[PDB]
């Protein structure tokens, strides 16, 4: 309802505050987003001769 | 503003031992001429970029095109024959 769209890099984060950590400890993130780097302009056809 | 005692005046100051007149006159000091040293480099390998930066990126576009395109095979309606 509310996505995250923040316009720095570490304006908002995820915060993990664990107990106890073995050794080969980590986080395996998995994100879903929107994001948009192009332009969509309108195409061409073919007009056969 | 003191009161002049009328019983017991006193007059004006009498001379006392004095600290030897010339040691009391100073020297005036005599400069010699000076430089400021070396031969100046032009430019300096600064640790800080001296212009502007940004708060906030913004997102740049670029457009892209589609594709060449086709014809299609629709499903088509019935015939208006007084059903529909």
């Amino acid at each position: 309802d509310k996505p995250i769209y923040t316009l720095q890099y570490g304006n908002v984060g995820f915060v993990v505050n664990p107990k106890t950590v073995n050794q080969n400890a980590r986080l395996l993130m998995g994100y879903e987003y929107f994001t948009s780097r192009t332009e969509l302009v309108n195409a061409g056809t073919i007009s056969t001769t | 503003m003191a009161l002049i005692n009328p019983q017991f005046p006193y007059a004006g100051p009498v001379p006392i031992p004095g600290p030897a007149p010339t040691e009391t006159m100073p020297l005036l000091n005599y400069r010699v001429e000076g430089r400021i040293a070396g031969i100046q480099q032009a430019r300096q390998f600064m640790p800080f970029l001296q212009g502007p930066h940004r708060e906030v990126a913004e997102q740049t576009y670029y457009a892209i095109g589609t594709g060449i395109q086709m014809g299609q095979t629709f499903n088509q309606p019935l015939i208006n024959t007084q059903e529909g």
